[PDB]
């Protein structure tokens, strides 16, 4: 029926939210950390290329 | 000194078809995909382009040794050479015509059941009979080290204005089988059909005519009739490409 | 009918008015103060040939060696990717194949179509060769998508609008997840495994729970059907692409869009999305024969890819990061770095 | 390369040797699929997936039918689509119509032709001589139409049941040659459920399919 | 899975003979053969090569010119014809199956074998000849090379062999740090180039016999002498 949509929505519209700004914040730091291990960013040279 | 004109339009012919022979070579062996039509346009080319590249130098020899006093001497290999570029040339466009006539007549056949190298396989074997018969003639007429005999040399140039004769017979059966089955079952097939006879016809066989039969059975014919042919020839070597492969890429 | 239809709308509203008094900046705002990235020009070191019709899916393994390859003659291929040698090559019961997948230990394979049976292979064995080892049934539609959590755990997506988990040596559905309104096309595991997220044409994607069996969150900001679907390697975000021509990124702890990568000259669809072990790079195959390389965090074409003579189906990259894999329907492999 | 890498080598060339070796055998074959709906008498034409098998002159065929805006696309390569039509209930021909049109004009069959088929033509004889329904209340425009002069063929049959054939013949070829820009051409036909001349037409319109792939080829059309 | 040889017999000197081994329980036409002989005392050598498809042959130069190798697959069976048969050709003859692919485990499978008596290289040795040995203890065997055996690409091809006594041989290590199916996980093996070493921590009885190391570099293949355990 329909109280299937109502219950899913009851329980989709109380839940925990941060703001945007700390979630953008979060993935830019992730991405400054792991920089120097990303060959397909920063090139490997001819020594260390499997292919 | 009356042939000024001819050796200089020779000049500018030469130079319009070699751009469009080397842009063709540089599409089918790099960039694009190989059909059983496509193989064929390739041999085309490569002797196209030979062709006009001795043509060339022929022309430069001669404004060389006319214009300046210096002059110079090339050996006879480059008209061995010559020759056997003008017979692959004209092959390959009789293969061509017997081709599209069996796709239309029997087209499951050609679509489901031929084999995927006879097209290299035929290319070479037309390649390798061209280039006998061009070096057989070569020694036995003078044009390599030796001196020549008469009867050999008349033997060989016959039989070659024969072959030359059964490509012509080739090419008008074919195009008349498929035409006529297209008929029995419509204006751009119609178009390049005449195209190809036509343009086969009054510009490939000229030369050929000329340098093997005529100088034997019949100097006011020499000197006349050998540039106005070579013109014809480079004319139709030189336009080929478009015919065959431009026009089908839009 | 009238008070439920009412209430499903002012709950709506709700949502609607709670995503909004939590949005303060934008990602475009936040990183407008960092340099950026450069020209990506990758080369062509490997490819692949051996398929004699067209390719629809692709899966690296865990060493980073070796792959698998589906395509519509009816045959599966394991290649060597340093070589490009062919280690098997796996009869199928059915050519109508869509998608297939590579276990994380390495003993299995699985495959599954427009016959609506998953089935797995067994590797590695005595007697030599590669035999079946499981065939489940129970799914109405096509399968559009498979994956490993273990060795006796699968997750599947069909047409029929419906998600499963099984469990292999029993051969049963353990739990099925209900609730989208059309078909579902794609789905992407977490790195720990206790959720996933799937993608459907109802313009819409939803967040799942693999234990409980319940849906958590669900996203909609898309006008047409949703190919592609692929987690952030943190575990905390998502992108998807559309036939609307554009892609999309999500997060679930704000629970709403944070941004989108379109371009004006850009007017077909997108077919596969993958990310770049940093989160930095985010590739995108699409039907006008090529791919493309956006950068995550800026929205700003980075590169293209052009090798293809046809549609680009399938992109995969490496768990160490130091290839990208594309197949086509022309019938070819690339490995670019 | 050491010794166990040559050996991997020759395993990898037997691989491919294989392979080829399939594909050439699968080259002959020429693939169909089935489209229609139900009481369209689908199942009696040639007398998941559902396949079927038959040659005619020593030529594979194999067909297909399934049981649509997604898996559309892997049938992008087949020779052809046999559409098949009940021609006697007049209150389900626009549904026909419309599931036509829409089949015609999809993005990823730009290139694959069609053979329709409007089946049981004998009710449909039978409910035009009976006089107790009229086609004319369904579609309005059969008032002010008449037969092509000098195209007329039937074997000795009525008028009436050759002017009710011709419109309907025309509304499907007149959604086909709408806009279709001259690169897949549609074969219209007539069958009952007693017919036996059917893996024949077939045969003949999938050889003219093939004329005009071979023409486009070598540039001559 | 199963090998089973027949021939045999006494034989007079320059006489011939057809050696013959029948294959069931496996995928007989993917698999590459060899033939290993053991003499009455002495170590392990290495005789002939037949490869799947039947492209490559290659033969021990000892006997090179007076045997040779064939297969037919249809009837699963493998042949080796004798001619020219000397008196250093008194042996025990063995059927090997051996498969090559990426995470491969040659020499799986050893059949049991057919006695017959008749009326550069790489050399590596086994220094240690006999160790005494009790339960419950750990127990380290080392072999030494001529050259070095770490090929450009990573691996390095060392194997691992055991022989229980009045048994056929059995696999435990494959290329110098894999550990065979069906071997209990005490066994261990690590060692650099020109240097090898195999430990066996809680000793047991069915534990007890004589080890040989193998290389698989290059064409011939090289055994080692024995080092055996005792209680
Ligand atoms: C293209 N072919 C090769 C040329 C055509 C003209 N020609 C020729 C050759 C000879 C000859 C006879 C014996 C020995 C050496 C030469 N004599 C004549 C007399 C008029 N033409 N001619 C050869």
């Amino acid at each position: 029926q329909a109280r299937k949509l109502v219950e899913q929505l009851k329980m989709e519209a109380n839940i925990d939210r941060i703001k945007v700004s700390k979630a953008a914040a979060d993935l830019m730091a992730y991405c400054e950390a792991h920089a120097k291990e990303d060959p397909l960013l920063t090139p490997v040279p001819a020594s260390e290329n499997p292919f | 000194k009356e042939t000024l004109i001819p050796v200089f339009l020779i000049l500018f012919i030469a130079l319009v078809g070699l751009v469009g022979n080397g842009f063709v070579l540089w599409l089918l062996g790099f960039r694009m995909r190989r059909n059983a039509f496509s193989v064929y346009v390739l041999s085309l080319a490569g002797a196209d382009f030979l062709f006009l590249c001795f043509q060339i130098i022929n022309c430069l020899v001669y404004l060389s040794n006319f214009f300046c006093s210096i002059s110079i001497n090339f050996p006879s290999f480059f008209t061995t050479v010559m020759t056997c570029a003008y017979l692959a040339g004209l092959s390959m466009l009789s293969t061509v015509s017997t081709e599209r006539c069996l796709s239309v007549l029997w087209p499951i056949w050609y679509r489901c059941r031929r084999p995927r190298h006879l097209s290299a396989v035929v290319c070479v074997l037309l390649w390798a009979l061209s280039l006998l018969l061009s070096i057989l003639e070569g020694k036995f007429c003078g044009f390599l080290f030796s001196d020549g005999d008469s009867g050999w040399c008349q033997t060989f140039d016959f039989i070659t204005a024969a072959w030359l004769i059964f490509l012509f017979m080739v090419l008008c059966g074919s195009s008349l089988a498929l035409l006529v089955r297209i008929l029995c079952g419509l204006t751009r097939l119609y178009l390049t059909i005449l195209l190809t006879v036509l343009v086969f016809l009054l510009c490939g066989l000229p030369f050929g005519i000329q340098w093997f039969l005529i100088l034997w059975i019949w100097d006011v014919l020499f000197c006349h009739i050998h540039p106005v042919s070579v013109v014809l020839s480079s004319l139709n070597s030189s336009a080929n490409p478009i015919i065959y492969f431009f026009v089908g890429s839009f | 009918l009238d008070q439920l239809r009412q209430e499903a709308e002012q709950l709506k509203n709700q949502i609607r008015d709670a995503r909004k008094a939590c949005a303060d900046a934008t990602l475009s705002q936040i990183t407008n103060n960092i340099d950026p990235v450069g020209r990506i020009q990758m080369r062509t070191r490997r490819t692949l040939r051996g398929h004699l019709a067209k390719i629809y899916a692709m899966h690296w393994g865990t060493d980073s060696r070796l792959l698998v390859s589906a395509s519509q003659d009816g045959k599966l291929i394991i290649w060597d990717s340093y070589t490009t040698n062919k280690v098997h090559a796996i009869p199928l019961r059915s050519s109508w194949v869509m998608t297939c997948a590579y276990a994380p230990s390495g003993n299995y394979v699985a495959c599954g179509g427009l016959d609506n049976i998953c089935s797995i292979y067994n590797l590695k064995t005595r007697e030599g060769n590669v035999r079946v080892s499981r065939e489940l049934a129970g799914h109405t539609g096509y399968l559009s998508c498979c994956r490993f959590l273990d060795d006796n755990q699968i997750v599947t997506s069909s047409g029929d609008t419906t998600c499963a988990l099984w469990d292999i040596e029993t051969g049963q559905q353990t739990t099925t997840f209900t609730g989208h309104t059309g078909d579902v096309m794609s789905l992407s595991l977490a790195p720990d495994t206790r959720l996933f997220v799937s993608g459907a044409c109802d313009a819409s994607a939803k967040l799942w729970d693999v234990r409980e069996g319940m849906c958590r969150q669900t996203f909609t900001g898309h006008e047409s059907d949703i190919n592609a679907i692929c987690f952030f390697p943190n575990g905390n975000a998502f992108a998807t692409g559309s036939d609307d021509a554009t892609c999309r990124l999500f997060d679930l702890r704000a629970d709403q869009e944070l941004m989108t990568y379109s371009h004006d000259n850009i007017i077909c669809g997108i077919t596969s999305v993958s990310f770049s072990k940093s989160g930095r790079l985010l590739l995108a195959g699409y039907d006008d024969f090529n791919c493309n390389v956006w950068d995550a965090l800026k929205a700003d074409r980075a590169g293209v890819l052009a090798g293809h003579d046809n549609r680009v189906s399938c992109l995969g990259v490496t768990d160490d990061g130091m290839a990208v894999a594309t197949g086509s329907w022309d019938s070819f492999l690339k490995i670019w770095n | 390369v050491s010794a166990e890498d040559k050996a991997a080598a020759e395993r990898s060339k037997m691989i491919d040797k294989n392979l080829r070796e399939d594909g050439e055998k699968a080259r002959r074959t020429l693939r169909l699929l089935l489209l229609g709906a139900d009481n369209s008498g689908k199942s009696t034409i040639v007398k998941g997936i559902f396949e079927t098998k038959f040659q005619v002159d020593k030529v594979n065929f194999h067909m297909f039918d399934v049981g649509r805006r997604k898996w559309i696309q892997c049938f992008n390569d087949v020779t052809a689509i046999i559409f098949v039509v009940d021609s006697s209930d007049y209150n389900r021909l626009q549904e026909a119509l419309n599931d036509f049109k829409s089949i015609w004009n999809n993005r990823w069959l730009r290139t694959i032709s069609v053979i329709l088929f409007l089946n049981k033509q004998d009710l449909l004889a039978e409910k035009v001589l009976a006089g107790k329904s009229k086609i004319e209340d369904y579609f309005p425009e059969f008032a002010r139409y008449t037969t092509p002069e000098d195209a007329t063929p039937e074997p000795g049959e009525d008028p009436r049941v050759t002017r009710a054939k011709y419109f309907i013949r025309k509304e499907f070829v007149d959604i086909s040659t709408a806009s279709g820009d001259g690169r897949h051409i549609c074969y219209p036909h007539f069958t009952c459920a007693v017919d036996t001349e059917n893996a024949r037409r077939i045969f003949n319109d999938c050889k003219d399919i093939i004329l005009q792939m071979n023409l486009r080829e070598y540039n001559l059309v | 899975v199963q090998l089973v040889e027949s021939g045999g017999g006494l034989v007079q000197p320059g006489g011939s003979r057809k050696l013959s081994c029948s294959a069931s329980g496996f995928a007989f036409s993917s698999f590459g053969m060899h033939w290993v002989r053991q003499a009455p005392e002495k170590g392990l050598e290495w005789v002939a090569y037949i490869s799947s498809g039947s492209g490559t042959i290659y033969y021990a130069d000892t006997v090179k010119g007076r045997f040779t190798i064939s297969r037919d697959d249809p009837k699963n069976t493998l042949f080796l014809q004798m001619t020219s048969l000397r008196s250093e050709d008194t042996a025990m003859y063995y059927c090997v199956r051996s498969i090559y692919y990426y995470g491969s485990s040659p020499f799986d499978f050893w059949g049991q074998g057919t006695t017959l008596t008749v009326s550069s290289d790489i050399v590596m040795t086994q220094a240690t000849s006999s160790v005494p040995v009790t339960p419950g203890e750990s127990v380290s065997i080392s072999c030494r090379s001529s050259k070095s055996l770490l090929h450009s690409n990573g691996n390095t091809y060392l194997y691992w062999f055991l022989q229980r006594p009045g048994q056929s041989p059995q696999l435990l290590i494959y290329r110098m740090s894999n550990l065979a199916s069906g071997v209990p996980d005490r066994f261990s093996g690590s060692g650099s180039g020109t240097a090898f070493t195999l430990t066996i921590s809680r000793l047991e009885a069915e534990d007890v016999g004589v080890y040989y190391c193998m290389q698989h570099l290059e064409y011939p293949l090289t055994f080692g002498a024995g080092t055996k355990l005792e209680l």
